């Protein structure tokens, strides 16, 4: 059977891995004892994409955490799901970076990577065909940046035939929760395009207009922006779970959504999201989904497909529907707005579909796709970026920390040569 | 502001080996036009490229023997070496065509690198003055599994090291490896002595073709620094001129699939057919670069071509030849490289749309 | 005796076989563990025939077939649906890990360490089998598994056994329609070697059933069980013939004979009589002359795929349940009489035509309904060239710009084994054209 580690690092990881656990085991059907008490065979079928197995019918989850500082360790140990995890697995140090990619890739993240590395090891060669690895860390910051790219630059050396899957939350444009968002998210993206396979760029205005705008949410806090990423996180593995009438996995998506390695930066989304009143006036079907997917505002990317081309687009299923509907619907797409679409492509959509969905609805859906206009998000830093590297602004504390300009150069100069890549397409 | 390719091949003749045993003929050619019939006679692919060297019979016009190769595509390097420009050449075939007969040759009929190197220092020694100078430093490394590794170096008394040696993009100079040799070298005599250092430590492996294959692209540079410019209210150069030469080998496209190779062998194949369809992406890219149409060249997807974006693209001049066998054993082998080097198609069939018409007051 | 051997590859062959062998448990009085009450109550009796179900002491049937799949999430639903006590336990879940959509991993490096129980088992249902054979594979173009297996399968099938029978029941890709965006490469892959080791495959094109279910038996809203019990009904009107008794029979080597004049142009489409639903099982006679005048009727083909832009080189006529071939011979003629349906000039005979007394059967939760007769009908025309260079141009839209490719050499295809492939087809483009041109003195 195919398995999956989750790595879960930063205050947005370790934050958002919480919220997946709880969605999962309530797919699952276990309680925060670690114990089963669902009512579908099928539960257990294939529990182990995810859960290990403790001795009495228990399940601990494959988590690993690597930058829990108490403050945050604790937060998940005092929890409601927090009993699950793997002690062992808890690790931690101190002396954090502060909002520095350098003291979370060269300095501490260095003395610690072998640790985590440790446990990385002793959970896989545990499972019996590994497919594929996560994490979910943030960007613009220190830790789920530096240490994050580490493990992914030293796991693709050891197991680099296997898939590694981040599912990142990019900077804002407008409202910056850090000013040192843009050297350190470009530095990262310079590790992330060679050394990974998809990564799904989350941002958080986009989420939050997603709040505000469909569920009409008056009091938005971070774990309903979390509850949002876990159910795509979910419906990405959906078709590997659970069965269906055409499956999938990750590999496929990562095959025939990277048409070249380095477009590889994605837009993810979820349907149907609604509010708690509105749900008596909606039909729920397939082209409800379908409408609700390929809007400019589910985009949990912060970016405006409209200006630019999909020139690949996934899209998953859950539930007891049909298969000509979907064709049909996605074909309308493709004939309609076929300027929002690639020439040189003559499909560009492709499906996969479980039939048993999410604990309480009836259908849902899962969006991915590859555009041209999350360049946009590369062009706002490459433009932030660079006038803070003239006058050097944030720039001592990164060369105090054992680095150079040169490095900083070479990610700016691999930046910009991707948006260059994105931008050949999408003229005419 | 244009550049060239200049693809080209060449058909080997029967080795005595294969000439007692009869072996079928498979490749003829026209003049410019090469052509490759089966022995079955069901179908005739028929390929057309800008320079064809038919080395099969002395008798037939048009023989194209190793001076023949220089003249018709080494000595233009030379020249654009000379004005201020870098160079790369390739030389691609599988095992079995003979690529080290073109480049290197023996040591009574010569290839394309000694008589480059002689004419570069018979040339240097001509104008070499009181005023102008030239200095030449060498360079030798590969690239195994697209990690970088360094020829030249004698190897540690150690045991199995993989090296420490990476890239780096220097903002105006361009891409570099950290930690490369560069050692100095006057006549051919030393050069000879460089390379076959090289050679030797260089990544190979036995196979269903032969003992001898390689597996590892090869990188040969040559930096030529020109020195002339010389001030005259005090001793001083305003500038100097740098020239980077490249002459690069190429693994063979092995079929890993009808090989049953397994291991490290199939992690080879796997990257070394990447890395040759990266070139042939970047070179077609290239060829279009030429055409006007703006486009995009892909030198950062391979290692092999991040650390020539310099020389490959600009103000320089690309070069290749390709070795072929006209025997029809090694058809599967041959016709791929016919199709791999499909980059002399620039006139063929292009559209056209303009609007700009009788622009005045 | 007379015995087949049914293969399944991917998600697409189980799932048109589990149609398949529950029709064929419902044709002879089977039920899902494998034991027969009918043949209790009646004391005598070939009805669970050898032909695809083997027969144990204990009164019990095992059925002539596996399945693989490198993707357990279908076959262990047949571990633990109504038909886990019919099969024997071999079914090859070798699903560690799922080949990607792509043909090289199927082909070569997710293959491997795979194929060699599928021929223990092969040569173990060879040997049970005293007599007539042929191999019914159904897969799937596009698909990774469905190409790359049915590719080693079929090559070392014609090494070890060679002088035998195997028929490919596959799924073309529709042109507009389709679930993925590698299809027409794998389909290429596909063709360039299944153009040899076969011997006639049979196509259809999902979108074609689309409109045969909407358009006739009136669904909105289908799904795949819907349409891989149609195709169970065409193949078990193929085999008809071999399981059970009629006039004219028709075994598996005259399908292969009459419909293949030269050995590339093997590639047929199918079709059937589904005008039949049960409201309007009434309000209409289904005659035999309808029915062969509705086969031949375009939107009733099962490729999307207008034959008077092009035409017929051969066709066979498969009919069950009560026939006269009067009528039989009434309806060629009607056929033969009309000029929107051109034939070659070297086959004026044309028609094949086999008959079996046996009518079909009804699956209770069926989209069909109970009749008297039914039809089948297997036609090789030229008009599948349009259904061919449309999968040639958008590969040759693709590969111009090298997308897709670098997870291909990723395992082992290389760059130039593409062209070698195209390049066939761009013959077998040729051989569509020579043939339809009628000789001149
Ligand atoms: C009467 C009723 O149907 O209640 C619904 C409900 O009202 C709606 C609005 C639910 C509700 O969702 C939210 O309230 C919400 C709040 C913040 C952020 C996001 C959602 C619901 O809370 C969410 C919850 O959905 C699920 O439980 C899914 O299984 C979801 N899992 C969880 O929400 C979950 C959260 C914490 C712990 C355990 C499970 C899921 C689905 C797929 C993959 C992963 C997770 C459901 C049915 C409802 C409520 C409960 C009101 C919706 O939920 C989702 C994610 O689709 C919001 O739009 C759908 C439509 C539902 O109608
Ligand atoms: N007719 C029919 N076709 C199906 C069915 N299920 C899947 N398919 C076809 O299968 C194709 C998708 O690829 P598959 O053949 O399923 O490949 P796979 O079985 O998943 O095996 P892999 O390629 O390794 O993933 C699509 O073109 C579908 O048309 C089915 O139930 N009936
Ligand atoms: N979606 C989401 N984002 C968060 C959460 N907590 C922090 N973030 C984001 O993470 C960024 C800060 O990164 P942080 O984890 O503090 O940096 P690090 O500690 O060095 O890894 C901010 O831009 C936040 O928007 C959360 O609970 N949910
Ligand atoms: N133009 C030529 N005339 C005569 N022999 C040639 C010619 N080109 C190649 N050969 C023969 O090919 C042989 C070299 O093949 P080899 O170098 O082993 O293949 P590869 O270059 O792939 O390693 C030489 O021994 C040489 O005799
Ligand atoms: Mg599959």
């Amino acid at each position: 059977m195919r398995e999956i580690v989750h790595i879960q690092a930063g205050q947005c990881g370790n934050q958002i891995g919480a919220k997946f656990w709880e969605v999962i085991s309530d797919e699952h059907g276990i309680d925060p004892t670690g114990s089963y008490h669902g009512d579908s065979d099928l539960q257990l079928e294939r529990i182990n994409v995810y859960y290990n197995e403790a001795t009495g019918n228990k399940y601990v989850p494959r988590a690993i955490l690597v930058d829990l500082e108490p403050g945050t360790m604790d937060s998940v140990r005092s929890g409601p799901f927090g009993q699950i995890f793997r002690p062992d697995n808890f690790v931690f140090g101190q002396s954090g970076a502060g909002n520095n990619w350098a003291k979370g890739h060269y300095t501490e993240g260095a003395e610690l990577v072998d640790s985590v590395l440790d446990v990385v090891r002793k959970e896989s060669e545990s499972c019996d065909c590994l497919q594929g690895f996560q994490l979910t860390h943030s960007l613009g910051g220190g830790t789920g940046s530096g240490m994050g790219t580490l493990l992914i630059s030293k796991i693709r050396e050891e197991y680099p035939d296997r898939i590694m899957n981040t599912f990142s939350v990019m900077p804002s444009p407008k409202v910056s929760d850090t000013v040192v968002e843009p050297y350190n998210a470009t530095l990262s993206v310079h590790q992330l395009v060679e050394n990974t396979d998809e990564t799904y760029c989350i941002d958080n205005e986009a989420l939050y207009d997603i709040c505000f705008r469909t569920l009409k949410l008056t009091t938005p806090t971070y774990g309903d922006l979390n509850h949002l990423v876990s159910a795509t996180m979910s419906g990405v593995t959906t078709c590997l779970r659970f069965p269906g009438q055409l499956n999938a996995d990750l590999r496929k998506l990562a095959v025939n959504m990277v048409p070249f390695p380095r477009l590889h930066f994605f837009m993810p989304g979820f349907a149907p999201l609604t509010s708690r009143g509105s749900q008596q006036y909606r039909a729920l079907t397939v082209p409800e989904l379908t409408q609700q997917m390929f809007d400019s505002k589910n985009m949990m990317a912060a970016c405006d497909p409209r200006h630019g081309r999909y020139l690949t687009v996934a899209a998953i299923f859950r539930g007891r529907m049909s298969m000509k509907e979907v064709d049909e619907q996605m074909l309308n797409v493709q004939n309609k707005n076929s300027s929002y679409f690639v020439e040189w492509i003559p499909n560009n959509v492709k499906t996969a579909v479980c039939d048993i969905p999410p604990r309480g609805l009836k259908m849902s859906a899962t969006f991915i796709g590859n555009s041209t206009a999350i360049q946009e998000l590369f062009k706002r830093i490459s433009e932030q970026f660079t006038a803070m590297f003239r006058r050097k602004a944030f720039l001592h504390w990164y060369t105090g920390e054992g680095m150079d300009e040169m490095e900083f150069t070479e990610a700016e100069s691999n930046m910009n040569d991707l948006v260059s890549e994105y931008q050949q397409y999408q003229d005419a | 502001s244009n550049s060239q390719v200049t693809v080209a091949v060449r058909v080997r003749p029967f080795s005595k080996r294969e000439k007692t045993e009869k072996a079928s003929q498979v490749v003829f050619t026209n003049g410019e036009e090469i052509t490759v019939e089966h022995p079955d006679m069901k179908q005739v692919y028929s390929f057309i490229y800008d320079v064809s060297f038919w080395s099969f019979d002395e008798c037939h016009p048009g023989y194209a023997s190793q001076t023949t190769v220089y003249e018709t595509l080494a000595a233009p390097l030379l020249d654009r070496a000379f004005e201020g420009y870098n160079t790369c050449l390739f030389a691609y075939g599988q095992t079995g065509s003979g690529k080290s007969y073109t480049m290197m040759g023996l040591n009574e009929e010569p290839g394309i690198i000694p008589r480059f190197c002689e004419d570069l220092f018979a040339q240097i020694a001509k104008k070499q003055t009181s005023e102008v100078s030239y200095h030449l430093e060498m360079s030798f490394f590969e690239v195994y599994n697209e990690k970088i590794h360094d020829l030249l170096v004698c190897k540690g008394e150690n045991g199995q090291r993989k090296q420490p040696l990476r890239a780096r993009e220097h903002p105006v100079s361009g891409p570099y490896v950290e930690g490369l040799s560069m050692n100095v070298v006057s006549s051919y005599s030393d050069i000879q002595s460089w390379l076959e250092l090289g050679n030797k430590q260089r990544a190979t492996a036995a196979t269903g073709m032969n003992d001898k294959s390689s597996r590892s692209h090869s990188v040969f540079t040559l930096v030529m620094t020109q020195t002339k410019t010389e001030v005259v209210e005090g001793e001083e150069h305003d500038h100097r001129i740098t020239s980077r030469i490249n002459l690069v080998d190429l693994a063979g496209s092995e079929r890993c699939s009808t090989a049953h190779s397994s291991g490290q062998r199939l992690k080879e194949g796997v990257s070394i057919n990447k890395s040759l369809l990266t070139l042939g992406k970047v070179i077609s890219a290239l060829s279009e670069q030429a055409n006007g149409k703006r486009v995009f060249i892909p030198y950062r997807e391979s290692t092999l071509t991040w650390l020539l974006k310099e020389s490959l693209g600009g103000n320089s001049k690309t070069a290749m030849i390709a070795t072929v066998s006209p025997a029809a054993s090694n058809i599967e082998e041959t016709l791929s490289t016919l199709r791999y080097a499909t980059q002399a198609r620039l006139i063929v069939n292009i559209a056209k749309v303009n609007e700009d018409m009788n622009a005045k007051l | 005796m007379r015995e087949c051997i049914s293969i399944h590859v991917g998600q697409a062959g189980v799932q048109i076989g589990n149609a398949c062998w529950e029709l064929y448990c419902l044709e002879h009085g089977i039920q899902p563990d494998g034991q027969m009450p009918s043949d209790k109550t009646i004391g005598g009796g070939d009805d669970s025939f050898n032909t695809f179900f083997s027969e144990t002491g204990a009164g019990k049937h095992v059925p002539r077939a596996v399945f693989v799949d490198l993707e357990p999430t279908v076959i262990d639903e047949v571990r633990t649906g109504t038909y886990r006590q019919l099969f024997h336990p071999e079914q090859l879940i070798t699903g560690k890990e799922d080949a990607a959509n792509n043909y090289a991993r199927g082909h070569y490096t997710i293959g491997k360490e795979i194929i060699d129980l599928v021929l223990d088992r092969i040569r173990k249902l060879a040997d049970q089998c005293t007599g007539l054979q042929g191999f019914l594979v159904f897969h799937s173009f596009g698909g990774g598994t469905g190409s790359g297996f049915t590719s080693l399968l079929m090559e070392r099938l014609s090494v070890d056994y060679g002088k035998k029978s195997k028929l490919e029941f596959s799924i073309y890709p529709a042109p507009q329609v389709s679930t993925a965006v590698v299809e027409p490469y794998n389909s290429i892959l596909t063709t360039h070697t299944t153009l040899e080791h076969s011997d006639c495959a049979f196509m259809v094109d999902n979108e074609a059933i689309y409109d045969i279910c909407r358009r006739n038996l009136d669904i909105e809203r289908p799904t795949y069980t819907n349409l891989n019990r149609l195709i169970s009904q065409i193949v078990s009107s193929i085999t008809a013939s071999l399981r059970f008794d009629g006039a004219l029979n028709v075994d598996l080597t005259e399908f292969q004979t009459n419909l293949v004049p030269y050995p590339r142009i093997h590639f047929p489409l199918a079709t059937y009589a589904p005008v039949i639903s049960a409201e309007k099982a009434y309000h209409e006679q289904l005659s035999v002359a309808e029915i062969t005048n509705a086969c031949f009727e375009p939107a009733n083909q099962m490729v999307k795929c207008d034959p008077r832009h092009g035409k017929y080189m051969a066709c066979c006529l498969l009919y069950r349940g009560d026939v006269v071939p009067k009528d039989v011979n009434a309806a060629i003629a009607t056929i033969k009489t009309k000029r929107s349906i051109q034939f070659v000039d070297w086959c004026p005979t044309g028609f094949k035509v086999g008959i079996n007394y046996q009518p079909p059967t009804v699956v209770p939760g069926g989209d069909l309904a109970k009749v008297q007769r039914a039809v089948c009908m297997l036609s090789n025309t030229t008009a599948i060239a349009e259904a061919w260079a449309r999968l040639d141009h958008k590969f040759d839209l693709m590969y111009a710009k090298r997308a897709f490719v670098h997870w291909y050499v990723g395992e082992g295809m290389e760059e130039g084994e593409f062209s070698e492939a195209r390049e066939d087809m761009a013959a077998l483009e040729k051989d569509y054209e020579e043939v339809g041109v009628d000789s001149v003195e």
